[PDB]
């Protein structure tokens, strides 16, 4: 529940410490947990909020002009003075300017002509701090069980923060699962300015917004901004040889547009900004978690399907039963089987064990299930009543395999080591695992990683020809590195 | 958790109205907003409705193109303003609202009491 | 075009305590997403079952729904003085169009 | 101003989509084909330039895909 | 530009594709895509639905070119002669008829 | 401006073609709209500004 | 949209200044200087795979000089 | 398919594109060619239309 149709969800099948599984949270999709005696969990990242960022330089990306003034000495006096050149709420431009004789002072060198205006800001965008400190977290999970398929202790919301990152969800019934997070950790927030120009705001790395060649003020503003560049938005064009024209350019708000590119988008409530888009990654200590089901006597009395039994996008197999019969809470028998004569159990059920727990005329329930990969029939009831479904799956373990080795693939070019933390009960390959990806993956930001999906593209090309037709051992070491960047553009 | 509506009276054909519905005791964002009608001696009629968030609307081919559903969420009010009424409108018009996680889809939901909105010649 | 639901008496005369049975029939399949609801004049309508069988928060257990393939059916074992209203059917199949029956009217016989 | 740097350089990399995805693709690809079909003589220049350039063919080759790469940026 | 009100419109993992009906107004901008649907949202299936999404457009302001045949031009040429001017006349043009 | 043939082609903006009557038409408003989508469960109109 | 090509292409000549000429000089060399600083690892790279392409010492070079100006254009 | 009444525009040789106010209809099929044109059907110029 809460996971069925993700289409992004992985399983995490397996706990071999009888405790804690690392498990990696993405806000895309969602995981189902799936221990040995204890009942199946969908955990889901939701929101990451942020709150009391601290406003730092914001630009100006709409300039408006004012009242231009300008002076003229004659080709042989000091320079032109305007009064108000003195003053740092203006652009002041000088230059020379064919003069004598014609305009009214007799010599003919080139004189000095200023021009000055004043400067305004309209529309100016703004960044903002994140630190690592004050963004929370909302972790949803559910259970599997007695919910059908449309207070409740079978939900639980967790908020996390590095000030606490660690909680218990309660599930009344099935236990608490504790849960620790590593907040501080799992998204890097040192380098992410929060970015709004006009009711829309992004994420932007800080060094995109340290770059920008805009008038800039620094921190908040008490009251009217100073700008310190004065140019760069005002243009001081001359005409041929006899004046000096000032013009601003336009608006820049669709050049920041299109500047920002793989920058996150974001959303805004009062002072606080939901981020849509993370990643992280807790360990979950499963060790006080029960069975809500275990000494319940088998529900005999019958079970309709009430929808139909339809298949997820990964193949398990969802099925939505009716009880007819008033037996209390109990237990309902269910299985996938081939042979009907003999009734073998194949395949394997991801509910943990469902069970029945309103009774009053007729109950509902909702759990899902694993199939083999041939024909087969979901078989639920006990004798002489166990209505039956057939049911057919498609593609052999091979597929299935590949199918792992892709999302595997994908998972490790999105996240690297925290990739290599996803199932990582933790062994001894796992962690040189890691630190090998580690230091090859900090060579590898270092060397590439200044490129988006065409020069590296190209500098793939590139040395997959060299590491062809090298002939020596450089042959494998480009073509290693060629696989990498390659797939790592292929993922998109 | 209740709709309180108001706006509704009597008007000449080709008048303009607003309705409104203010939400109470849930957070108004989370909820699908509908407007369901119905005329005197006549069923239900689904007419209108917009998503938790404001960005889509939906307007039945019956009021297509007059009316126009709108919501503020700081306010906590939904807005049904019908443009062109015609006698056909006059009816009574109830506010309700649902928990979505998807544009319009709910599965309990929440109504008001209604408001007699009257168009006649 | 869009779904229409079809209530098959348009009224139930009936004594309080006899068996209630109103039907819903849908143009085309919807799988189990049939809401019932019951109106009386001078309240707003009040939701009594959603998903075709699962009964609202706070209704009586003696509201019980079921589903035949395009056929619902709404069942009152035991009718009360204050059962005697209109009721309505609504699909939820997917996408706002959504619509309600003619309604069904529960008279006193 | 003039240079306004690209973002891109930096890619925020996440399961959700970024700021404008779809467009790097054919940004790219239609600028240069754009000005080479604007300007078709300079395929011939370079063309003259790679092949004075280089020993070997392939060479010459990257070294005529490298300029006619270069020259529509203006890089 | 500036963009107005949006609509959507969904469908099963097999039925046919979404369209709303102002996508046959060419005011309108609209796009196709592929949504997670089913058992939560409102159909019993699983794969993916389709989505269409409808904006108004309207433009506030726009730029606009004209062409220039070179006949319909006309240049304007001022000459002056050396001789008995005094330097003021050198920058002023008030009376050059007589 | 004076502006060169070839520049004044190779713009990508909504472009009307000549005379503007009534209501106005683009050939594209592709650009100049932006169809995001979110977390495989919606999809977001924006305009570039 | 992203693209809007550049209008230095077609530079209309004439005694007087054209609409932006005094940062035609800069322009191009900021961008370039300010991608290569943020990212000195490329050079490396570059560096390397100039060195593998290339008999002669001054094709490397210019082989290194091309990449250097093709990368920060993403080109 | 059935078709039904047909009409059309032209323009200088030297002006924008021709446009009926009919291509903002999407019950409408619409095409644009170069036609010859000039000083015999009425624009004095004699480049394509």
């Amino acid at each position: 529940i809460r996971c069925i149709g993700v289409s992004n969800r992985d399983f995490v099948e397996g706990m071999s410490g009888g405790t804690w599984v690392d498990v990696v949270l993405e806000h895309g999709g969602c995981v189902t947990v799936m221990a040995q005696d204890k009942p199946t969990v969908d955990i889901e990242l939701v929101t990451t909020t942020v709150s009391n960022m601290a406003e730092v330089r914001s630009y100006c990306y709409e300039a408006s002009i004012s009242d231009m003034a300008s002076d003229s000495r004659c080709p042989t006096q000091g320079e032109a003075y305007l009064d108000k050149q003195s003053d740092t709420q203006y652009v002041c431009k000088r230059t020379l300017v064919d003069r004598g004789w014609g305009n009214g002072c007799g010599l003919f060198g080139k004189g000095s002509l200023v021009t000055c205006a004043k400067f305004a800001c309209s529309k100016k965008m703004t960044g903002k701090s994140i630190q690592p400190e004050n963004l929370e977290y909302r972790i949803m999970l559910s259970v599997h069980g007695s919910q059908h398929s449309g207070t409740d202790e079978n939900r639980a919301k967790v908020e996390i923060t590095p000030n606490s990152p660690r909680a218990e969800a309660t599930l009344g019934g099935f236990g608490s699962l504790g849960l620790d997070c590593e907040p501080r950790t799992g998204l890097d927030f040192s380098d992410l300015y929060y970015l709004t120009m006009n009711n829309k705001h992004w994420l932007v790395h800080k060094e995109w917004f340290h770059d920008i060649p805009l008038p800039w003020h620094a921190g908040a503003d008490t009251g009217t901004p100073h700008w310190n560049n004065k140019e760069a938005l005002v243009e001081f064009k001359d005409a041929h040889a006899k004046r000096q024209t000032v013009v601003v350019l336009g608006s820049q708000e669709g050049a920041v547009h299109t500047a920002l590119a793989g920058a996150l988008e974001a959303e805004m409530d009062g002072a606080k900004g939901r981020l849509s888009s993370g990643h992280l990654k807790c360990r979950l200590k499963m060790d006080k978690l029960r069975l809500k089901g275990v000494s319940y006597s088998l529900c005999t009395a019958a079970f309709t399907f009430t929808k139909i039994p339809a298949e997820t996008l990964h193949g398990t197999v969802t099925v939505e039963v009716q009880y007819a019969g008033t037996d209390g809470p109990c237990k309902v028998p269910a299985q996938m089987a081939v042979d009907m004569q003999t009734l073998t159990p194949v395949g394997r059920l991801i509910t943990a064990n469902p069970v029945i727990t309103e009774s009053t005329e007729n109950s509902k329930m909702m759990l899902e299930l694993d199939p083999p990969f041939g024909d087969s029939y979901i078989v639920i009831g006990v004798g002489e009543k166990k209505i039956t479904h057939h049911w057919h799956r498609s593609g052999s373990t091979i597929g299935k395999a590949f199918e792992a080795t892709v999302r595997g693939a994908k998972r490790m070019a999105v996240l690297g080591d925290t990739a290599w933390d996803f199932g990582s009960v933790g062994g001894a390959l796992n962690s040189l695992g890691k630190g090998i990806h580690q230091i090859f993956g900090a060579a590898f930001k270092s060397l590439f990683g200044g490129m988006s999906w065409f020069s590296q593209i190209l500098i793939g090309t590139l040395l997959m020809w060299l590491g062809l037709n090298t002939k020596n051992g450089s042959i494998s070491l480009m073509c290693l590195a060629l696989g990498g960047v390659l797939i790592f553009l292929s993922t998109a | 958790v209740q709709l309180v509506e108001s706006g509704g009276g009597l008007v000449q054909p080709g008048g303009s109205l607003r309705l409104s519905c203010s939400a109470s005791g849930f957070t108004f964002s989370t909820y699908s907003m509908h407007w369901v009608r119905q005329a005197p001696g006549k069923g239900l009629e689904y007419v209108s409705a917009i998503t938790g968030e404001g960005d889509s609307a939906f307007y039945a081919d019956s009021v297509k193109g007059r009316f126009t559903i709108s919501r503020d969420n700081s306010k906590n009010t939904l807005y049904f303003e019908m443009n062109s009424l015609r006698p056909e409108d006059t009816a009574v018009y109830y506010c309700v609202g649902g928990y979505s996680n998807f544009y319009y889809y709910y599965t309990m939901d929440v109504w008001g009491q209604g408001t007699t909105v009257t168009v006649s010649s | 075009s869009e779904i229409v639901l079809t209530q098959s008496p348009a009224t139930l005369s009936l004594s309080p305590g006899e068996r209630a049975t109103l039907s819903c029939r849908a143009s085309q399949s919807i799988s189990t997403f049939l809401a019932w609801y019951q109106h009386k004049p001078g309240q707003a309508p009040r939701l009594l079952i959603y998903d075709a069988s699962t009964r609202a928060t706070g209704v009586p257990a003696r509201f019980s729904g079921s589903r035949s393939g395009t056929d619902f059916t709404l069942t009152i074992s035991t009718l009360e003085p204050e059962d005697f209203a209109v009721y309505y059917c609504q699909q939820r199949y997917n996408w706002p169009p959504y619509t309600f029956g003619q309604g069904t009217k529960v008279e006193i016989k | 101003a003039v240079t306004l740097p690209s973002h891109s350089t930096r890619k925020l990399q996440t399961r959700s989509q970024t700021w404008l995805e779809s467009r790097e693709y054919t940004k790219h690809l239609i600028r240069v084909e754009n000005w080479i079909f604007r300007n078709p003589g300079f395929a011939l220049a370079a063309a003259a330039i790679a092949w004075l350039l280089g020993s070997s063919t392939s060479q010459k080759v990257i070294y005529l895909v490298m300029i006619l790469l270069i020259a529509p940026a203006y890089s | 530009a500036s963009i107005s009100d949006m609509a959507s419109d969904s469908r099963c993992p097999t039925q046919g594709e979404a369209y709303l009906d102002k996508q046959s107004d060419t005011q309108y901008v609209c796009k196709r895509t592929l949504v997670d649907r089913g058992w939560g949202n409102g159909c019993g299936l699983f794969g993916k639905g389709s989505l269409v999404t409808c904006a108004k457009f309207a433009c506030s302001k726009k730029m606009t070119g004209k062409s220039i045949q070179p006949e319909n031009l006309e240049y304007r040429i001022m000459l002056s002669v050396h001789g008995s001017q005094h330097s003021g006349m050198i920058v002023n043009d008030t009376g050059h008829e007589t």
